[PDB]
């Protein structure tokens, strides 16, 4: 009756330690909350603390894939509490072990993101230590429930295998991305740490279009916009609150850009009377390295955008089954593993899907605008340039 | 304008309306939006006035610039003041592309912002929907039209 | 304060004036009707699936 | 711009600065120099998460060894009557504030309770100490925080004994008064040098014209701060041509000292622009000579009438006393 | 040799010295300056060590009293529920901390555990004052942040105002003002005197040439500090010739002030050799002003440019005005 | 062994002080006794760091 | 508080047992010799010389 980790099955003897403390499914499930509560707790009053700035807007390196990777081991973390839930439909008792560790996993990587932001922008990589020791504290732990589940041959037809499989590859993903922000900046164990200055773009206080500058989810989120269109609402917006643009899109840079492209072009190709072959051949070679990328969001955007009518279908169709029976139908070691033929049967696991689908989508297709229009933007000030 | 403005406006009260019909629960829910949502207008609206008036006043001088370059074109090459007169371009050609990218920047965070709004209502109307169905059992060409 | 105001009775009823009284109440109650109706058809379209 | 401002609060961006390294020592001292309502959660939050921790380690602790098992009298438990987590969030507050009930305790052959014992008791005492620490230099220095020193809003130049002096006036709003007062005055112009150097903020001090050519200053009722403008002094040339806004002349009054109470030295910088100076008008007077006592009317103290004054340049009055 | 380091180390060696009195009194402030992860290690080795001292003893008394030998008996043991070294530890860790879980306690059945007891307790007092008192000296320490003055590499003599002046540059980095600040400018000669006196390491004092006349200074800005070489300087008899590294001449400038923030006076020793004194330089303008704040460029503060002075002596120069 | 506003009035001597005697402890299945506990732990640790800090 | 006055117990600045007059410069002076023990430096040391006598 009273809220019990493990359970109260057969009078609360889940908790038996004989044949091994490592062979209990409980015990390895327990140890992989202690790295998330580790980081909790150390972090916690950390962040509280802390709580021009050109000085202060370096980026570490692999900058981009440590949001990548929070933000898909952020997915997968969704998908495991999911599972959970579901897997405790059966039994009568809470069996809390099967999505409280996975959910506050969730809550813990948030707090690394929040807290590896933080030292993104003051430049302290010094206290980027709790991290490196929270994340092989959450890798080695989460290897033992791997090893455990290959140890009662669990098997990839059982979803949390698959999951836990797979999470353990995004915590070593990111494990590899810590220490190559060691190997860097040297700045642990080291003698010389290596200097990294901010560029040398936003230095100068005329530069307001902070777009290349800044996280990436604030890059695909345009929260850098809320200062400016908060300021707007007060102050009209003039020339001087605009100031110039970042010398990666400047008229100049752009033209030369431009101006090597042609280069190319007409070196290797001597019959080249810069004709409309020459000219689109130029504009494709200075900004294809763009172009691309917009396509590449775009036509991810596209795909995604697809998930949500199917996503219909399926709750819609499990709805109209007036049956409404629900059972994961198997207990591998005394907790029920639900499948996944039948995770994405669920009606509210596949609202959450589709919510998490709709998110994706919405920002790979104004991401892929931006770069779009940015080119587009682009090439004007360098057309122009030409033209003159 | 006129015309989509008010196609655009009656869509929007008509999905509300048929959302807050599909789940009740949806109206309580569209007290929280219905707020920000006003904000996010407001804000963007001041903010883009400005923007679309200060890029057309941007758009004035370059084009003349270029006008000029043309009907004078003997005497600027002659004073040797072409290098002064390219930098003179560049500067425009820069203050009107960063008053063009800004108000596209501006255009996509509303966009944005109203796409996560909107994809917060869509998880609202879905769980009350699926709420429901399965324990007041509701219909279920009603669910499907509260998600379309 | 001044220069961000829509300015929406002036406008308004500049084009009401113009317009009159028969084209302006009719155009509000045509489009009106016209949405009516899409509400309407996907509403059967839902008891008719059903 | 200006580089000082009028409440002192100067603002002078330090662009392009050599990145110094960051180190903890800074994090723990933006601690102790926190707000008194950020230093409740700071150490609430302290103290809950690390009982918090430690409550779940007991915890694993007892799973481990089957404590947590069902009933059975054989075997001992590491930790004497645990039970649930809520047994062990209750051991792990008796443990580390040190309560210690006694209903739930350790036992013996347990060698990682034994460590954990240790582990939790050096981590509690470094705790508690931290937090002494930080409310013990709390008190000392955060009562130094408050700057109760008001100067004029605008200054005069005013004609006094025949001599031209600039004058203003500071008050002391606080009852105890700065021991040993030290007025260090400034001119801050762009003063290019005859020989060609430039430089953009050169300061030029300012003597005083006090009763002894010195730097000290009572502070007990408020008084004007008056020099006269002479050949030494950089003013000499000083006009109201030249005291429109868009003029680089601008003076900087700061009154240094130490409060009795306290003991740590305060300082509060002012700053007058050319448009904030009033060319000849005086300050009126303040201290009435009451029947007991004098009595001080703050609500006139930088209030500056006008008065029948030369109006030329101290330059040009050089030739009146000619 | 070198008077004072660059960085301000000032290295000197003393010799020769009497026989100090190294007393108790002064081990203590050993420990109160040790590093944090020392005194880390230091207070968990003496909050251990005390722990398992007294750990031995109370079982070395229950050992005594044959207490712990298996059997019971009518005879009440000094302290209770002590089966093992492990229990007595666990007591003693109980009474010192204070935890005090009850399940061994101590009886009435010898006075030697009381008059322990007392040992053990008020020694845990003791050592907590001790931790704590060096808590308190140590956190300051952590408040000080004392070095983060800078000073150009080189030292110039140009002209300002017509007249030669021997020039450095002050630079704060730090975002806090330094209240109080003082100049002290010191020529570091070996002079002999016209009696036969020959003073190894003479220091004179050298003006700062200020409006006042004072050595008070006011940064904010990275600022000129400049001597006027005149008659009345140990430096108008300075020619090119005393350029080279091994030449018998050195400056020191010295930056005293109280912190505003921290209330403590800091110093700032910087030293400026014969081959750190440029002639014929002045130092490029810093201070940019901007629409939003004035703007200090930091990477050309010790950046110079070339200027023709005169290359000849300040006796001979003055004269020939 | 809680019986009267005299037993609670010594259970809270017991705790703010930190003496623990034990005869009156902290049971669990009661959240709400737990809660007051964190909290009263809290003030009568800070109530001590103002006594201390006060006597400094 | 016994912990601060810790470190201002003792004060080891040496000066000499006996004083000198002998000209420097010419000029007729009067001579004592200072000196500081610890490797710590004395900041903002001032030096005040008095001539106590009957008059
Ligand atoms: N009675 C007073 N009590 C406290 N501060 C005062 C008082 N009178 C003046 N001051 C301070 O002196 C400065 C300006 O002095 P002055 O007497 O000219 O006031 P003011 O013209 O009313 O200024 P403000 O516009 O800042 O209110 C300000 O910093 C103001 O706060
Ligand atoms: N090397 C040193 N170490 C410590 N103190 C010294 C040293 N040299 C001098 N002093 C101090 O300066 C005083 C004068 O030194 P001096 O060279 O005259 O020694 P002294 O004649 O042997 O001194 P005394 O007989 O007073 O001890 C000494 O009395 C002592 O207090
Ligand atoms: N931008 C700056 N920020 C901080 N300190 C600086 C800066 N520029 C110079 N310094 C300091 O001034 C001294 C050297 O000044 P200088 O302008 O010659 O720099 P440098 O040639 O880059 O020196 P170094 O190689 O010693 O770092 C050093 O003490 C250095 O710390």
């Amino acid at each position: 009756m009273p809220l019990a980790f493990c359970g109260t099955e057969n009078h609360s003897a889940a908790y038996r330690v004989d044949q091994g403390v490592l062979n209990n499914g409980c015990f390895v499930d327990a140890l992989n909350v202690v790295p998330h509560v580790f980081l909790l707790f150390i972090t916690f009053p950390i962040l509280f603390i802390g709580w021009i700035h050109h000085s202060t807007w370096l980026h570490f390196p692999g900058h981009n894939l440590r949001w990548i990777l929070t933000f898909i081991l952020l997915f997968v973390l969704v998908c495991e509490i999911a599972e959970g839930i579901l897997s405790d439909g059966v039994t009568e008792s809470r069996h809390l072990h099967l999505y409280m560790p996975a959910g506050m996993a969730f809550m813990a990587a948030i707090t690394s993101v929040v807290y590896y932001h933080n030292i993104e922008t003051s430049n302290f990589p010094k206290l980027l230590i709790a991290l490196l020791i929270y994340w092989t504290l959450a890798f080695i732990t989460k290897t033992i429930k791997f090893v455990k589940f290959y140890d009662h041959a669990i098997g990839f037809s059982q979803l949390r295998f698959c999951l836990t499989g797979l999470l353990v590859i995004l915590y070593g993903m990111l494990l590899l991305v810590e220490v190559n922000v060691i190997r860097v900046r040297r700045y642990i164990f080291f003698k010389t740490p290596r200097e990294v200055k901010p560029p040398e773009d936003l230095q100068d206080l005329g530069v307001r279009f902070l777009q290349p500058f800044v996280n990436l989810l604030s890059k695909g989120t345009y929260w850098w916009m809320n200062a400016f269109i908060k300021t707007a609402h007060k102050k009209p917006i003039d020339l001087r609150a605009i100031a110039k643009l970042p010398i990666a899109m400047r008229a100049l840079t752009n033209y030369q850009r431009l101006c090597v492209a042609f280069d190319a072009q007409a070196r290797k190709d001597t019959q080249s009377p810069q004709g409309a072959r020459a000219i689109w051949r130029a504009l494709c070679h200075a900004f294809g390295r763009r172009l691309i990328l917009s396509s590449t969001f775009r036509i991810l955007a596209d795909l995604l955008g697809f998930a949500g009518p199917l996503c219909i279908f399926g709750i819609v169709d499990h709805l109209g089954k007036e049956n409404h029976v629900f059972q994961p139908k198997t207990q591998f070691l005394g907790v029920y593993f639900v499948s996944s033929q039948e995770f994405l049967g669920n009606a509210y696991v596949l609202a959450v899907l589709l919510f998490l689908a709709l998110l994706l989508q919405r920002t790979f297709l104004q991401a892929s605008y931006y770069v779009a229009i940015e080119t587009g933007i682009n090439l004007r000030g360098a057309i122009q340039t030409k033209i003159y | 304008t006129l015309e989509c403005l008010s196609r655009s406006t009656l869509l929007c009260v008509s999905a509300l309306t048929v959302i807050s019909y599909v789940t009740p629960v949806f109206l309580v829910a569209l007290l929280p939006l219905a707020v920000v949502c006003y904000f996010i207008q407001k804000y963007f609206r001041v903010a883009s006035r400005d923007l679309q008036q200060l890029d057309d006043t941007t758009q004035l001088p370059l084009v003349s610039h270029f006008a000029e370059t043309v009907e004078g074109l003997t005497t600027i090459r002659a004073f040797r003041y072409e290098a002064r007169f390219q930098q003179k371009l560049l500067e425009y050609t820069d203050s009107n592309n960063i008053a063009s990218l800004f108000l596209t920047a501006a255009n996509r965070w509303l966009e944005v912002c109203m796409e996560y709004i909107g994809a917060c209502v869509v998880l609202i109307a879905a769980a009350t929907s699926i709420s429901n169905s399965l324990h007041r059992e509701l219909s279920a060409g009603l669910v499907g039209l509260g998600l379309t | 304060l001044h220069q961000r105001a829509k300015i929406p009775w002036r406008a308004c009823t500049k084009y009401l004036s113009s317009a009159g009284i028969l084209l302006l109440s009719l155009l509000v109650f045509s489009q009106l009707l016209k949405h009516m109706v899409l509400v309407a058809i996907d509403y059967w379209l839902a008891k008719w699936t059903d | 711009a200006r580089f000082v401002s009028k409440k002192g609060n100067c603002n002078v961006a330090h662009k392009n600065i050599r990145e110094q390294g960051r180190f903890l020592q800074d994090v723990f001292t933006t601690l102790v120099d926190l707000k008194w309502p950020h230093t409740l959660l700071i150490f609430t939050m302290s103290f809950l998460c690390s009982w918090l921790l430690f409550a779940m380690v007991w915890w694993l602790i007892a799973f481990a060894h089957g404590d947590l098992a069902p009933g059975e009298g054989t075997n001992v438990p590491c930790v004497t009557s645990i039970h649930s987590f809520s047994s062990a969030f209750l051991f792990s507050i008796e443990v580390q504030v040190t309560i210690g009930f006694g209903g739930r305790m350790v036992t013996e052959e347990c060698p990682l309770a034994i460590l954990i014992l240790i582990v939790q008791n050096i981590v509690g005492l470094m705790i508690n100490a931290i937090m002494l620490g930080c409310i013990f230099m709390k008190t000392a220095q955060a009562h130094r925080r408050a700057e109760t020193l008001i100067f004029s809003k605008h200054a005069v130049i005013t004609l006094r004994h025949g001599r031209l002096c600039f004058m203003l006036r500071v008050g002391d709003l606080r009852k105890s008064m700065i021991i040993s007062a030290t007025i260090h005055m400034q001119v801050v112009r762009k003063t290019t040098s005859p020989e060609g150097e430039v430089v953009p903020l050169h300061q030029v001090d300012i003597p005083m014209e006090n009763g002894v050519g010195g730097n000290s200053i009572f502070l007990v009722a408020p008084l004007i701060i008056y020099h006269v403008i002479d050949s030494n002094s950089p003013l000499y040339d000083l006009a109201p041509s030249d005291l429109h806004h868009h003029q680089d002349l601008e003076i900087i009054v700061i009154l240094e000292g130490v409060v009795e109470t306290t003991g740590i030295t305060t300082q509060a910088r002012t700053s007058y622009l050319a448009d904030e100076i009033l060319w000849g008008q005086r300050f009126v007077p303040i201290v009435a000579e009451e029947d007991g006592r004098y009595s001080v009317d703050y609500s006139k103290f930088g209030n500056t009438v006008k008065v029948p004054t030369p109006l030329c340049t101290a330059r040009q009055l050089d030739e009146d006393r000619s």
